[PDB]
């Protein structure tokens, strides 16, 4: 996705392809109640003593 | 001879399921009418492959620009089911673990008429 | 314990408690109906002032599939013997004075819950 999205304009790819490929998702405040949300990709999804180990989403 | 050769296209890019033949083609169709005729004067196909791993689908000098994105709700087998055998003789081929993500587009137009009319009539006498 | 609502048999209405004068027994009559049925409980109305509630009766087993809910491997189940369990506090209004935790076994077709 980063490779297709870096090469946008030089090809037709866009944000809506991340949506359509199921990579990113619009989450409502009322649905944000139920997410188990990470704050960076790596740093929160590594292996330690466990915080959750059930993350559903990450911040952009 | 077998590879990823399945190709979804939108409504406005609907290619004929059969080769072009003069005995199968007819004149029925006509900004309004501009989009109408395109359905059969364009839509045999050559999916051109590029050094970046993108694909371009050509039915003219117009281009559809394509990526071989994965699929997970549609994990079928593709097969040429021709009516010949017992009840459609499906010949085996590629499995639907990927399908095209790609861009094919349209446009709109503009209008203009009038606002209100005259008034203040008066009968004789 | 408690008393339930016991419904009429004719009108399907709510039965009142009624003492039988001149057999000295406890009945259940109707308002709408003329339906007399014979009590068994000998108990009319109850009231828990302490409001003593066990939370394990309110806990559903469906909690275990909560992504947002901490997971341990230090308390195993007692029926099956699974290692995983989720845990949460009473999650209730009217919690008297307790920060007691509650566990549910994280294994399908079990839904065993316990408190330590
Ligand atoms: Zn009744
Ligand atoms: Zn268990």
């Amino acid at each position: 996705h980063i490779d297709q999205l870096k090469e946008r304009e030089y090809n037709n790819y866009s944000w809506q392809d991340l949506v359509a490929s199921g990579v990113v998702e619009y989450i409502d405040t009322l649905e944000e109640e139920t997410v188990m949300l990470a704050m960076t990709p790596d740093d929160l999804q590594e292996k330690e003593v466990a915080y959750c180990s059930t993350y559903t989403h990450c911040e952009i | 001879g077998n590879d990823l050769y399945f190709v979804k296209l939108p409504n406005f890019l609907s290619v004929e399921p059969r080769p072009f033949d003069p005995q199968y083609y007819e004149d029925e169709f006509e900004e309004e009418g501009r989009t109408r005729l395109k359905l059969k004067v364009e839509n045999n196909a050559r999916i051109v492959k590029w050094s970046d791993g993108s694909m371009s689908l050509h039915l003219g000098n117009e281009v559809f620009d394509v990526y071989k994105a994965p699929l997970q709700g549609d994990h079928n087998h593709l097969f040429i089911r021709q009516g010949t055998g017992l009840q459609g003789q499906a010949v085996f081929k590629t499995k639907l673990t990927f399908r095209p993500h790609s861009t094919d587009s349209a446009t709109h137009r503009k209008m203009t008429l009038s606002l209100a009319d005259r008034c203040s009539k008066t009968q004789k006498i | 314990g408690f008393v339930g609502i016991r419904f009429c048999q004719e009108c399907n209405n709510m039965l009142y408690p009624k003492e039988d004068k001149e057999n000295r027994i406890l009945l259940y009559a109707c308002r709408n109906c003329d339906y007399q049925q014979e009590a068994d409980n000998s108990c009319i109305y109850v009231n828990k002032i302490t409001h003593e509630v066990d939370e394990l009766t309110q806990i559903i087993a469906d909690v275990s599939q909560d992504p947002t809910l901490p997971r341990t491997e230090d308390h195993p189940c007692q029926k099956c013997g699974h290692k995983e369990a989720v845990f949460f506090q009473s999650h209730s209004a009217r919690a008297e004075d307790a920060m007691r935790l509650y566990y549910v076994c994280t294994a399908p077709h079990c839904g065993h819950r316990w408190t330590e």
